[PDB]
């Protein structure tokens, strides 16, 4: 209500308080001005967030192995177009079954807050969670860490989305890197350290 | 004293402006009816940075030629303004950097200071509000956005009174003023001549007669 | 926005947008199943 | 004291009248109550006088509305611009423009559309542009598509700077009326200004860029090989060692030896015989003189010091005795109305372009566009049609003027008043002289057709016959061809191979330009000319005069401009209002620019165009069948229709087809039209009731009640699909037939 703002001096949209987590003001064109869309759009970042963070270490650390020589994965770029057990169009459906369950539970309890906290086969098991988004139990929360005073929520929530946002410029910036270039993410850092002013998104 | 003045400029040139000589042939900062950037605020203000851009800019596009000529720098870094990379088909230089690399950390670091600097003139307690490694303590300003001062801008306590500080401002404007119109020479003279302005001043001493504006 | 998603409903622009996403089925269909004579 | 005076921030940016139809008319915004709403909110869009009556407050729009327009312009040129870079064998072209056709647009395949990607050379497929955007580029130096990608970038920066401009202008910083209205300042801006500075730095690229690459061009040497233009401004003995004046720089020029320059500054006249075009030194030493006489001109009216006129000054001084009081008045009416001054801007502004598609058909200005007939053949009939639109736009807006701002009260002017005293005289004298102009050219026509059916042919108006020789056109041509060497000692050759006499300029095997002969076939087309024009004019002529009253409507001013009549009384008052005016004129100048056009594509076919042989044994493209066929009307209908619509019907299965389409489109649309024309809206409205009924039957009656179009809706969707139809029909009859034979 007090807090920086992505822009000192500017004044924070109305519809943005301080309440949310990672709340710094930006919303410039509005697009979070209805409360029913802010909500949708707080869902949507948090996934986001979570997917390009998943993403994010799962093409950094392991093109950053086989540079050296502890891995030999492949480029993260072409991984998708190399065979593996079964298919690729295989492993696809089974993946639309398992995710699109997953997506399924996860939009009831968007559009329903309450509706999916309880195991559908044995409904002994629930859920813990209290606010969408964050689903709790011992499937997503084995630790209870994400049971805590507010203030200290309020926090790690914020390091959550923090660390979702910088992650999906990353991963945006290893797609582009790998078609501006011609190699993969951490030839690109090495060049850049090897030479800082000349080794940039310049070549002519 | 007034440098062709009219009674209608007299009107709101009332003085009360550092360099207030009432010139204003073509009534730019008239009141009745300003908008956009046609505003007496703003105007002074562009008089003044544009002016102490140009109080840098005279001095450092003459600097390495005058020190290099006498033999103060390197001979391969002394350099006239047109030929450093600024204009590349005119003049390139290897930097630790790309010359476009350097420009993107130039408008990185200018943008800062050059968008930190604008919100004193729209919210002026602003600047000093917002955390930024506890420099905060000398941005905010000053009520005036042309002479904020404080310890990062007036760090010796200069203007001290009434009549030392628009004494300060007199003297400020009016080398601002022939700084422009040395950029504005040094720009001409380029076009014109191709050789640097220093240069253009010797030439013009070891031969008056046939090194002049007329015999280009 | 909620004017700009009241004009974005208005009329003809309710159509473009219509008979766009229309047009780009029809081109698509088209594409992979190209000069359909019999059904 | 003419200043800067602007209002801040007069309007609000919103959304919220986005979200409100009709929102600028009070009537309008209340909402639809039945479908003829829908058309009132399209039809009064742009009619700023009738949202608001503050003379301020309609400036303010139609100044942010030209931002729109010039940023909708630079969009437009960034396109062109752009295919050009991306889509086009621009760069192949520039290896032999004699052969490769331009093309600049390629066609996705779907549906088997691809055929319309044509094998017009250097190794690509699209569809042949008549635009004549290469001969620019080349005449402007531009030698890959990287410079026309950076043409279209900075075309796409203009328009967003202009679009910037105009919300900026009206929601931000808004000109007072006194600004608008200093139009001492804006006339010395725009002649020193905008014509002035326009022309001089135009001239200085001419010099520096377009004149050296055009001589490596010329002398063969490879685009990819010439050098850049900056080398010329970096280098000054690479411009030295094609012209010498430029060795002693710009000191020839203040010491007034200025015939120093005689070799990039010309006065030769003629074509550039290996290319085809204009001399390029010729044209940069056009431009040069052209931008001194608009910066001095931009000096003759008085602002903020004391020399220069006031405006009013001038009119205030010029009257005679058959005028009286004269020009008095017309400064308050030119300072007060928007369609007055549109009317005068309208009537210039088309008469300007029908120049312009005159000189550039008899004075190819680009190199290599005088044997590109199909480009010359679109050029002229373009501009002719956007001409002869703007002109007919001129009679409405000074008979809205009429209607709407005149005021003998406050505005008088005795020389608008003579006028309108007399409204009878002049309306009934060109009455008379459009009868006697009819009978006495289409008539002939008339007379030649009944001859020649009869076995007759010694009794027609022919050159073999009773000969009506032009004698004052053929007088003026002998002249001009004489002056090079006479009357214009400092001119080379004549201005135009067309003036009669000279020789001939070829490239490629293909005749570029000759001396045009004119004979009695072209005095029967030129009083057809003077005959349809009159007509034109009599229509809108007599639509301004009785834009207020007649005899038959005493009231008229105060049934608006536009509206459908004054009912059956009187014996029938339909088509009285001045807007009806402009609607029947605008079949006539379709009538009048369409036999121009006819004219023009005939001749040049017949006398003009062809190919040279290598003795020089010219090969006209229809071998000078104008002569004995184009003085009888079924000599257009066999020899020209009949005959040059071969192509465009036999154009399916080959790149030309959407041609053959389009040909078919345009007839169909163009006999659409005529069921608007034709009929009235009472038989349609009674016809909806009935279909009204079926929907109600079944609860499918729409809330917003169906009406028939208006009267006057009926005549403005009749007269638009009649001249589209039309005009698109011989669209696509040209380009089949030029770019099949040109
Ligand atoms: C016969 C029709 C039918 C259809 C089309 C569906 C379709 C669906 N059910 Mg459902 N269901 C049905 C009958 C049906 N069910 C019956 C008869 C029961 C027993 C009462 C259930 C009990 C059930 C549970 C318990 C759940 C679903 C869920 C789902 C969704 C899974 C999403 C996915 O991609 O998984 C692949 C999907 C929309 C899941 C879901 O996403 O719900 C939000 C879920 O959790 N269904
Ligand atoms: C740095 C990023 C980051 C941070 C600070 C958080 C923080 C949080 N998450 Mg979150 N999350 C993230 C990334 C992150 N997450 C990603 C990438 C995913 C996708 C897999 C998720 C999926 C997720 C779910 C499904 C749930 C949470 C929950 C929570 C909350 C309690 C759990 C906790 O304290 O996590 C602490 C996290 C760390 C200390 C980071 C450890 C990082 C390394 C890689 C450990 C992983 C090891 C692995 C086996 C390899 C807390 C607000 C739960 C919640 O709110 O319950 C009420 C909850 O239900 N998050
Ligand atoms: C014909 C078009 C046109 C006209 C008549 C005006 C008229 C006006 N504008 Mg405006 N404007 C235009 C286009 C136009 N503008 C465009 C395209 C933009 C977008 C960039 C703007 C942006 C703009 C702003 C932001 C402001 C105005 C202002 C003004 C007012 C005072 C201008 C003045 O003399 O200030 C003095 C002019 C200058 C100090 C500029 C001098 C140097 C610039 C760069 C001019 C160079 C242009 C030149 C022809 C280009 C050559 C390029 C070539 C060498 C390659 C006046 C009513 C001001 C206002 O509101 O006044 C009340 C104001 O604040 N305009
Ligand atoms: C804001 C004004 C300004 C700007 C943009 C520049 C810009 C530049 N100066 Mg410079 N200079 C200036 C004022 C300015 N000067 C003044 C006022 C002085 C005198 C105190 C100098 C004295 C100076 C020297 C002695 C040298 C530069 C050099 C340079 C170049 C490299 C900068 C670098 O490495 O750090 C660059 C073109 C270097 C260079 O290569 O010269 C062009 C160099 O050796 N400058
Ligand atoms: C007068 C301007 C003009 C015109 C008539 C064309 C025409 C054409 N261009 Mg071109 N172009 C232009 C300017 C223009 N261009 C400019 C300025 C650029 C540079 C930015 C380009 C860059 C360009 C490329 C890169 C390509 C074309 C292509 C094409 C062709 C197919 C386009 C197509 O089907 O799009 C598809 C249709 C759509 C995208 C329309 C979507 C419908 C939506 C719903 C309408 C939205 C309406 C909305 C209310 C208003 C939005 C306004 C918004 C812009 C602010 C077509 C012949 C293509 C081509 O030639 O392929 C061989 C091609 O690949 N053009
Ligand atoms: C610079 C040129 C110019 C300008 C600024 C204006 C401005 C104006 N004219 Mg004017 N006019 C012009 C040229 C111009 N005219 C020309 C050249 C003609 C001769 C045709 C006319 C004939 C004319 C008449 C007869 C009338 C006006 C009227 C008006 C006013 C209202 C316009 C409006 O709201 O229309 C809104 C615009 C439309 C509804 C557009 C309709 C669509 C057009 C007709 C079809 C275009 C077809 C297109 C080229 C081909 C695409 C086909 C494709 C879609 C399939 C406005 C002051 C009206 C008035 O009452 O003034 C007060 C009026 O009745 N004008
Ligand atoms: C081909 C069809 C056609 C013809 C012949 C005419 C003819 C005429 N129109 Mg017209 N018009 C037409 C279509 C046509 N229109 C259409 C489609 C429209 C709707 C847009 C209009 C709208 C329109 C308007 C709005 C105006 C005209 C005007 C005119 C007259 C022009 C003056 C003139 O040349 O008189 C001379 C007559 C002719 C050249 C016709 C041919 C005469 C023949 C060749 C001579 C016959 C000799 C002798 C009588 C033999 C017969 C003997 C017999 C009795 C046994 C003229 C009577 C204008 C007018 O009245 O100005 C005076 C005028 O203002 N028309
Ligand atoms: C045509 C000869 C001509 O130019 O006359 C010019 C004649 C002389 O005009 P005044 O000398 O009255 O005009 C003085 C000013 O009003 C015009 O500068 O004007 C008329 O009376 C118009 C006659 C229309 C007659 C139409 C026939
Ligand atoms: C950054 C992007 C979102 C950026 C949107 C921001 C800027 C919008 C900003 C604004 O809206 C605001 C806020 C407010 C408005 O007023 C203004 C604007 C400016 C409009 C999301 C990317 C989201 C990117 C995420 C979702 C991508 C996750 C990808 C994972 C699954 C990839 C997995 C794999 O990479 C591995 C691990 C290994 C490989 O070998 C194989 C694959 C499969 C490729
Ligand atoms: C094509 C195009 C384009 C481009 C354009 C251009 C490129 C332009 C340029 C332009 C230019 C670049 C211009 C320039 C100008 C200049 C000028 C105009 C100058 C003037 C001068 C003067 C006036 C002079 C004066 C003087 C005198 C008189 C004497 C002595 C002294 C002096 C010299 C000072 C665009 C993108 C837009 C768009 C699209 C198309
Ligand atoms: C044929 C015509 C009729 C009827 C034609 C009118 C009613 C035009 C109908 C225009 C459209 C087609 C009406 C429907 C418009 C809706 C936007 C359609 C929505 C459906 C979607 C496909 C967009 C009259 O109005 C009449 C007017 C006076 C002189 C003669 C004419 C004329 O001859
Ligand atoms: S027919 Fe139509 S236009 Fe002619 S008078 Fe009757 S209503 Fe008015």
């Amino acid at each position: 209500p007090d807090r920086p703002l992505w822009f000192p001096g500017s004044t924070p949209p109305p519809w943005l308080d301080g309440s949310l987590p990672g709340d710094f003001g930006f919303d410039p064109l509005g697009l979070g001005s209805d409360p029913e869309s802010l909500r949708w759009n707080v869902q949507a970042e948090l996934v986001h967030s979570r997917w390009a963070m998943l993403g994010a270490a799962g093409i950094f650390i392991p093109e950053f192995l086989t540079k050296l020589g502890i891995l030999n994965t492949p480029s993260w770029y072409t991984a998708g177009e190399q065979e593996y057990f079964t298919d690729t169009t295989t492993l696809f459906i089974v993946e639309l079954v398992f995710i699109g369950w997953a997506e399924g539970r996860r939009w009831a309890d968007i559009l329903n807050p309450g509706c999916v906290n309880t195991d559908p086969i044995f409904p002994n098991n629930k859920l813990t969670g209290t606010d969408v988004g964050y689903p709790g139990g011992l499937w997503f929360d084995p630790l209870g860490w994400g049971s805590a005073s507010p203030q200290k929520l309020k926090e790690l929530r914020t390091k959550e989305i923090k660390n979702g946002r910088l992650a999906m410029l990353a991963v945006m910036g290893a797609w582009f890197q790998h078609i501006y270039t011609g190699t993969g993410p951490i030839d690109n850092l090495f060049a850049h350290l090897a030479d800082p002013g000349h080794a940039t998104i310049f070549a002519a | 004293p007034l440098w062709f003045a009219s009674k209608q400029s007299l009107s709101y040139l009332d003085g009360s402006l550092p360099g207030d000589y009432g010139f204003d042939p073509l009534g730019l900062s008239d009141p009745e009816g300003t908008g956009g950037f046609i505003e007496p605020r703003w105007l002074a203000y562009g008089e003044v940075i544009n002016g102490r851009f140009a109080m840098l800019g005279a001095v450092g596009a003459i600097a390495p030629e005058y020190l290099g000529k006498v033999g103060l720098i390197p001979q391969e870094t002394a350099l006239a303004w047109f030929q450093t990379g600024v204009i590349p088909p005119a003049g390139t230089y290897n930097y630790w950097a790309d010359n476009y690399t350097l420009f993107v950390l130039e408008m990185a670091l200018m943008g800062f200071a050059e968008h930190r600097r604008f919100q004193d003139w729209a919210k002026p307690g602003s600047m000093g509000k917002q955390y930024f490694l506890g420099l905060e303590k000398g941005f905010g300003g000053s009520g005036n956005p042309a002479y904020p001062g404080g310890p990062f801008f007036n760090p010796l306590g200069f203007g001290k009174d009434e009549k030392s500080l628009k004494e300060l401002k007199l003297k400020e404007v009016k080398n601002g003023r022939l700084a422009m119109l040395a950029i504005l020479g040094y720009f001409i003279q380029g076009l014109v001549t191709g050789v640097g302005p220093y240069q253009n001043l010797l030439d013009h001493v070891a031969d008056p007669v046939n090194n002049n504006v007329l015999t280009s | 926005m909620r004017d700009l998603k009241t004009y974005l409903s208005v009329a003809p622009v309710a159509s473009t947008l219509w008979f766009a996403a229309l047009a780009g089925l029809l081109i698509e269909i088209n594409r992979f199943f190209p000069d359909a004579l019999t059904f | 004291e003419v200043k800067i005076l602007v209002d801040r921030d007069p309007i609000k940016t919103s959304f919220e009248q986005w979200a409100k139809p009709g929102h600028f008319s009070r009537t309008i915004a209340k909402g639809p109550d039945t479908t003829t709403w829908i058309w009132n909110l399209h039809a009064d869009a742009h009619d700023f006088d009738s949202h608001t009556s503050d003379l301020e407050e309609i400036s303010r729009k139609v100044f942010s509305a030209h931002f729109g327009q010039l940023s909708i312009i630079f969009l437009w040129l960034s396109g062109m611009y752009f295919h050009g870079a991306r889509f086009s064998n621009y760069e192949a072209w520039l290896n032999d423009p004699t052969h490769i056709r331009p093309s600049a647009q390629v066609v996705w395949p779907i549906v088997g559309q691809e055929i319309l990607n044509g094998d017009v050379g250097g190794g690509f497929r699209g569809i042949q542009i008549t635009s004549g955007f290469f001969q620019i580029w080349r005449a402007s130096g531009i030698t890959s598509e990287l410079q026309l990608y950076c043409t279209a970038i900075g075309a796409l920066v203009f328009a967003a700077l202009m679009l910037f401009a105009g919300w900026f202008h009206y929601h931000k910083a808004a000109p007072k009326l006194v600004w608008f209205q200093d139009v001492e300042s804006m006339l010395n801006h725009h002649l020193a200004g905008l014509l002035g500075l326009g022309s001089l730095s135009w001239a200085g690229h001419q010099i520096h860029v377009s004149l050296p690459i055009n001589q490596f061009l010329n002398a063969g040497v490879d685009p990819k090989e010439i050098p850049l233009p900056h080398e010329f401004i970096l280098n000054r003995d690479l411009l030295a060692q094609l012209y010498p004046s430029f060795a002693e720089g710009a000191t020839p020029f203040f010491t007034l030896n200025w015939s120093k320059y005689a070799d990039f500054l010309t006065f030769r006249g003629g074509l550039d015989p290996l290319t085809g075009g204009l001399w390029l030194t010729d044209i940069a030493h056009h431009h040069l003189a052209i931008a001194i006489l608009f910066l001095i001109a931009g000096h003759m009216y008085r602002t903020n010091w004391g020399i220069g006129h006031g405006i009013k000054d001038i009119l205030e001084a010029h009257k005679g005795p058959f005028t009286g009081q004269g020009h008095k008045g017309l400064y308050e009416i030119l300072t007060t109305s928007w369609h007055a001054q549109l009317s005068i801007n309208l009537a210039m502004l088309g008469s300007l372009t029908i120049i312009v598609a005159h000189h550039m058909y008899a004075m190819p200005p680009y190199p290599y566009l005088a044997t590109d007939y199909g480009t010359q053949l679109s050029l002229f009939t373009h501009h002719m049609w956007i001409g002869g639109f703007l002109i007919v736009g001129a009679a409405a807006h000074a008979a809205i003027f009429m209607v709407r701002d005149y005021d003998p009260t406050t505005r008088y002017n005795d020389l608008l008043d003579r006028v309108l005293r007399h409204r009878d005289a002049i309306i009934s004298h060109l009455n008379w002289v459009c009868i006697f102009l009819g009978f006495h050219s289409f008539g002939l026509y008339i007379h030649n057709d009944t001859m020649s059916a009869l076995g007759r042919p010694q009794d027609m108006f022919s050159d073999t016959a009773i000969q009506l020789q032009p004698v004052f056109a053929q007088w003026i041509q002998n002249t001009h061809a004489l002056a090079p060497g006479t009357t214009a000692p400092g001119a080379t050759t004549s201005t135009s191979l067309t003036w009669g006499g000279g020789d001939l300029v070829s490239v490629g095997g293909k005749v570029a330009l000759l001396p045009i002969p004119l004979g009695t076939a072209d005095f029967l087309v030129h009083h057809i000319h003077a005959f349809t024009i009159h007509v034109t004019v009599l229509i809108l002529l007599k639509g301004v005069l009785f834009a207020r009253s007649s005899r038959l409507i005493p009231d008229k001013a105060n049934l608006g401009f536009r509206f459908p009549c004054d009912g059956p009384g009187r014996g029938g008052t339909c088509q009285v209002s001045a807007w009806d005016h402009v609607f029947l004129g605008l079949f006539w100048m379709y009538n009048a620019i369409s036999v121009v056009i006819f004219h023009f594509s005939w001749k040049m076919q017949s006398d003009v165009w062809g190919s040279i042989n290598d003795q020089g044994v010219v090969t006209h493209i229809t071998g000078g069948n104008f002569a004995q066929s184009s003085i009888t009307i079924n000599g257009w209908l066999r020899d020209f229709l009949w005959a040059q619509a071969s192509q465009v019907i036999q154009s399916y299965g080959s790149s030309l087809s959407a041609y053959g389409l389009f040909f078919l489109g345009a007839h169909f649309v163009w006999a659409f039209s005529l069921m608007f024309l034709f009929s009235g809206r009472g038989y349609w409205q009674e016809l909806i009731e009935s279909i009204v009924w079926a929907h109600n039957k079944l609860k499918v009656a729409p809330a917003t009640q169906p009406r028939a179009l208006s009267i006057v809706q009926g005549r403005a969707v009749g007269v638009t699909h009649y001249l589209l139809g039309g005009i698109a029909t011989t669209w696509a009859f040209f380009l089949a037939r030029i770019i099949a034979v040109g």
